[PDB]
């Protein structure tokens, strides 16, 4: 079986409040059996998108997902990697770091 | 303590390094030595240190640092001081932060070393930054200041040595070499720097490579 | 030479400086004869990129090329497409939309001459006096 493995994304970091759209390129994938796993301590979510996002089935357009913690005030890395629910595999899993909300969120809130 | 801040969140202090008034400065660090006004932040992110730094003062930026101003304190991208020094090839201001601070300001975790991994939103140390930015002089300065040269940058797994090909900077890419940096280190993929290099025009970074032990790329 | 389509970008429009990094899905292409061509009236350029960054020949990863003018005051629409140094064939034009700099350095001078009379003003007020009397 193809092995699942994370070539390269365009951005390695985003707001904790998730939505940041990622271009990931990959190896060969199913595109209704493959998913981005995000985990840290105590924490998972997947990343958003649809059978249409894959490209090629070697490419992922996809939506950060949002963080445990929005009110996130310092960086705070996490795991990105492939799940296939087929048989749970999962690639190496990658860094992605989330960010504190810049203005509105802390702003209003002691800070500015 | 003052706290005057313009539209765009620059306090007196910001003022002082943008409209480059040494004598305003030294009034201003008199008081704000070992304060947190020294760290506000306007709304770029940018402190005091980041503006001198960008602009390149050394002079400033010691002044700055003597007086306690932080050297991790990240702008709107993730940059640090050092970060911004690396873009503009701002040398002599890297060299003032690459040392233990000065003692005392001016009367007439404290490892400075931690600026050299911090990593801006980017992915990129300084390092990385100044082999983009084909920094020869800038890479010896981190190189010298113990820089981790095998450091991968998150996208892809580029290393140093990886960027120096990309960057086609076959000088910087013999530095990094002559310093050790490991030329078996494969980006994500699995790509080499030498691997890298023969895909690429410049034959001088693929004769390195060579020349120095970087074992021949698989197929692909 | 099938054919030369543009299916995504990550993002349509950049710095007049060139430099954005781009990722551009399409349908299959040949690494070694491939391009990306920008047009505009009376302007052309490449986008900026290795063999190595063309990934199962679906999708490259560029750089954009600096515009023209490097001081532009508005924005500026362009075309980007596919192009095949083989037989010159391109693909559909899609939009890029150029725009004026923020430059570091830059926007300092303009924040400076922006806030002359500011600056000015607070050290006037506060107990500071001024620099040293030239004899």
């Amino acid at each position: 079986t193809a092995e699942l493995k994370i070539c390269r994304v365009n951005r390695n970091s985003g707001s904790c409040l998730g939505g940041d759209e990622i271009f990931l390129l990959c190896d060969k994938v199913q595109k209704e059996d493959i998913e981005v796993y995000f985990t840290g301590p105590g924490w998972e979510a997947r990343g958003s998108f649809s059978q249409a996002d894959v490209h090629r089935q070697v490419a992922i357009v996809f939506r950060t997902p949002p963080y445990a913690d929005p009110s996130l005030q310092a960086p705070v890395r996490v795991s990105m990697q492939l799940r296939r629910p087929s048989d749970r595999e999962l690639s190496e899993p990658m860094e992605f770091q989330y960010l504190p909300d810049t203005d509105d969120r802390h702003r209003i809130e002691e800070k500015r | 303590v003052f706290g005057y801040v313009t539209e765009d969140g620059d306090t007196a202090l910001h003022l002082a390094v943008i409209h480059q008034h040494e004598p305003f400065l030294d009034f201003l660090l008199g008081f704000s030595a070992g304060h947190e006004y020294l760290d506000l932040q306007n709304d770029l992110g940018q402190t005091a240190l980041h503006l001198a730094a960008i602009l390149g003062e050394a002079s400033t930026v010691e002044k700055l640092y003597a007086a306690g101003a932080g050297v991790l304190v990240a702008e709107r991208g993730g940059h640090t001081a050092l970060h911004l020094a690396c873009r503009v090839r701002a040398h002599t201001c890297a060299c003032v932060l690459l040392q233990p601070r000065p003692s005392h300001p001016r009367d007439a975790d404290e490892d400075w070393r931690l600026q050299l991994e911090a990593e801006n939103y980017d992915g990129h140390t300084p390092l990385h930054v100044a082999v983009i930015h084909k920094d020869a002089e800038m890479v010896r300065l981190l190189r010298d200041a113990g820089a981790d040269l095998n450091k991968p940058e998150p996208t892809c797994g580029r290393t140093p040595l990886h960027l120096a090909v990309e960057a086609q900077a076959a000088s910087v890419l013999e530095l990094l070499l002559k310093a050790g940096a490991d030329p078996t280190a494969r980006m994500y993929g699995g790509r080499t720097p030498l691997g890298s290099a023969l895909l690429r025009p410049n034959p001088i970074l693929a004769r390195l490579l060579r020349a120095h032990g970087a074992p021949e790329p698989e197929d692909g």
